[PDB]
């Protein structure tokens, strides 16, 4: 029986990988809660004992033939095990590669842009360089904080990234992938039925096809953003060219959410802001997460565990704990789920208190799956569960029943645009930047972009795709793409493009089971146990089924659709046309601010 | 005298699943009234064959008590006609099992940094009703027997529970003690 030899091999794995990765994740938790020299050595030794167990069991899994296995449950577990382990890199280069990844994270985290007039005061990005880039409107002040981050963290990361694209390329060729970009397009890889089949190169065909349909909505959005920002920047914006890349939202221009004080459709209407409302009421950091539990439990999803509140670091601790506090939803294993996030009470953290609580109730859902099938259906499925809760909670009808909004806040025809334009800056405003950052790196790892033409084709794709132009000329001595957190710390960035397409494809599927009669942006799936049983049916499979089958049984479509995204903004896309009649819809590549 | 349930319910140290300890209790009188309303601590008080409140009037001879520690979601496998890992390799109860399987959470006490609880997880056969497999620390082969860990198809049976106090519910130590009320 070839099945039972591989059945008991996984039972040998699942009864030993569960304890070895739980001590690996507890040592990872201790590094991420208080950084010390005694915590890093406990982290990597447990992290290499689990890595030694990662590669030893992978070699034993390759002795099993997938053709003689006629059970799809254990074939998929063997497929992960046979195709993850034993890199082709030598002992010297693996220490070289781990030195680089620990240097690019150290340069990005400990890097700081000091003022050229006085280098004594110097912002280490937290706090600093985001209140400046998120609230200030001066052209000559944001130019310092943007170019300075491309200078201190740019020149110190370009030689580390030029060796990063070689060692990781050679590491990816050890698994017989062609490049490192093809190593990242394996969460979307699907083998199975011929109709429900998704190749690694069909992702590049589909994502380019989707952006050809986003761009009618984005260019009308980009024209209205440029017209409204022309009043705030009367001298440094051409009325028909590209926007400056440093005046948009965040520092890198990822989200446009900080432009809503400037680009506002109706300034005479009251805001939908919840930041001032929470501070005026009895609302602590527990009720940031306690009220978010009430939304998930209203639709039939289970409560948080009793050990969730005791073990998670929901707030920044005192007593001088040096903690990197990037918001991450930890699944430590053995039924233990935690959140590591230092919350600051605003509108942004209230939605990421559902995003990080969106990985939870997904990690809680596939706990009945085997250990290797305990991820999302892809990497875009995992990030879209939290953000589809950012569409039903952020509605003014749900905030009125929450009590955080005033009962006299009438939903006029002008407040249907103020909420919808704020959802266009966060969600539609990040789609071109997320696409080309995973189109620049997919060509850098392939070899379509040579190393002497990195920054040349980086900005040539910023102008053509996103519609942004550099305020200062950049040669090849700078590395602007590696200034982001997800690029310097070796993270896949195609999650945030594909989850957005799934953010509204899930949403329009949930609002037809919840029997919502009206527009898509007015939908609210709260207090509906029928729109949570179909969601939990999607969540409980994990990675057991291909994501083209999980999507087909949930939204009744096989491939990625952008029609649900366009129908969400169809009340806005009609309003964006009548405001862009006088202005020009488009951008010119040849214009330069300098 | 009274019934020695202090050494069963309130013992200092409980064993693991495979090496469970059997205590034969006979000719005793017990106060089942205070054990009937002890639901503030006992997470599981399922009974089979007899009512929970009617067994005090009935006189039982040679009452057995099999006490051990399993994880939180392994208390479902201490039921008659139940299939699973520890219901077939560690501790199997017959279909005519009469009595009350009693379990309660012990995450504070039985989940320290020095304790170690194991389960069988690998055996060539089905465990008989009320059969205690001895502490056989010998490597299980997929076919026949093996010698060392490096041989293919050769896995060690006794996989330990990762009992830390920070694990979630279901993977927390539950002290399970059955009361096989044999009659006549
Ligand atoms: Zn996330």
């Amino acid at each position: 029986t070839p099945e039972d030899l591989a059945k008991t091999f996984l039972d040998d794995f699942n009864s030993a990988a569960e304890n070895l990765s739980y001590q690996s994740s507890l040592a990872s938790w201790e590094y991420n809660t208080n950084i010390s020299d005694e915590n890093i050595q406990k982290m990597d030794e447990a992290g290499a004992k689990w890595s030694d167990f990662y590669e030893t069991q992978s070699k034993h899994a390759k002795n099993f033939s997938l053709e003689e296995i006629h059970n799809d449950t254990v074939k998929l577990q063997l497929q992960i095990l046979q195709q993850s382990g034993s890199p082709v890199l030598s002992e010297d280069k693996s220490k070289r590669l781990n030195s680089i990844l620990n240097a690019m994270s150290t340069i990005y985290s400990t890097g700081k842009v000091c003022r050229p007039n006085n280098p004594q005061e110097c912002l280490l990005l937290e706090p600093g360089l985001d209140n400046i880039m998120g609230t200030s409107k001066d052209y000559n002040e944001r130019l310092w904080a943007w170019e300075g981050w491309r200078a201190e963290v740019g020149k110190q990361l370009r030689p580390l990234y030029e060796e990063y694209v070689v060692l990781k390329n050679e590491m990816a060729r050890g698994y017989h992938y062609e490049d490192y970009g093809d190593y990242w397009r394996r969460d979307y890889e699907t083998e199975g039925s011929p109709d429900l089949e998704y190749s690694r190169d069909q992702l590049t065909k589909d994502v380019e096809r989707i952006f050809a349909e986003i761009k009618p909505l984005y260019e009308q959005l980009h024209a209205y953003v440029r017209a409204k920002l022309m009043d705030t920047y009367p001298f440094h914006i051409s009325p028909t060219g590209c926007l400056p890349a440093h005046l948009l939202g965040d520092m890198w221009g990822r989200f446009w959410t900080n432009l809503y004080p400037l680009t506002v459709p109706f300034g005479q209407k009251p805001n939908i802001d919840v930041t001032d409302a929470m501070l005026n009421q009895t609302w602590d950091a527990k009720r940031i997460f306690k009220e978010a539990e009430k939304f998930f439990v209203s639709i039939g999803l289970p409560h948080m565990t009793e050990g969730f509140w005791n073990n998670s670091m929901l707030t920044d601790p005192g007593d001088g704990r040096k903690v990197v506090c990037h918001p991450t939803a930890w699944d430590l294993g053995k039924g233990d789920f935690r959140i590591k996030m230092c919350t600051k009470v605003t509108m942004e953290d209230f939605l990421t208190a559902h995003h990080e609580m969106g990985h939870i109730q997904y990690d809680m859902a596939y706990a009945s799956q085997p250990y290797l099938l305990r991820n999302g259906a892809n990497e875009g499925f995992h990030e879209a569960v939290g953000e589809v809760m950012s569409l039903s909670v952020a509605t003014p009808k749900h905030l009125k029943t929450m009590g955080l909004l005033s009962p006299d806040f009438l939903e006029d025809n002008e407040t249907e645009i103020n909420f919808l334009f704020k959802q266009a800056l966060t969600i539609v405003g990040t789609l071109p930047f997320t696409y080309m950052l995973e189109k620049w790196r997919w060509m850098v790892f392939k070899g379509e972009i040579p190393k002497e033409e990195w920054m040349t084709k980086w900005w040539e794709m910023k102008r053509k795709i996103v519609g942004v132009v550099e305020p200062v000329p950049h040669d090849e001595t700078y590395c602007d793409p590696a200034s982001l957190f997800h690029v310097a710390n070796d993270y896949s960035f195609i999650r945030y493009y594909t989850r957005t397409i799934f953010e509204f494809q899930f949403h329009e599927a949930l609002c037809r089971i919840a029997k919502h009669d009206g527009p898509l942006h007015k939908c609210d799936i709260s207090n509906s146990t029928d729109a949570g049983k179909k969601l939990h049916q999607m969540l409980s499979v994990g990675k057991s089924q291909p994501w083209t089958s999980v999507l087909k049984d949930f939204v009744d479509s096989k491939d990625m659709d952008v029609g649900p995204l366009l129908r969400y903004f169809e009340p806005l896309y009609t309003w964006l046309k009548e405001q862009n009649r006088n202005s020009f819809v488009g951008w010119n590549t040849d214009w330069s601010p300098h | 005298n009274l019934c020695p349930f202090g050494q069963v319910f309130n013992a200092s140290n409980f064993p693991s699943v495979y090496a469970w300890e059997r205590l034969r209790i006979s000719d005793c009188v017990a106060d089942y009234a205070v054990l009937y309303n002890s639901s503030s601590s006992f997470s599981t008080f399922k009974c089979y064959g007899v009512s929970p409140t009617k067994l005090n009037d009935l006189c039982f001879s040679s009452v057995y008590a099999d006490y051990f520690v399993v994880k939180g979601d392994d208390v479902r496998q201490i039921a008659p006609a139940q299939t699973g890992v520890i219901a077939d390799y560690n501790y199997k109860l017959p279909d005519d099992f009469t009595g009350c399987v009693l379990a309660w959470n012990t995450n504070s006490v039985d989940s320290k940094s020095g304790n170690n609880f194991y389960y069988r997880l690998f055996r060539h056969g089905k465990i008989k009703p009320y059969e205690r497999d001895i502490s056989n620390v010998l490597y299980n082969s997929a076919g026949g027997t093996c010698s060392s860990i490096s041989q293919l198809g050769c896995y060690e049976p006794l996989k330990s529970y990762g009992f830390t106090p920070t694990v979630g519910v279901g993977y927390q130590p539950y002290r399970v003690v059955v009361l096989s009320f044999e009659l006549l």
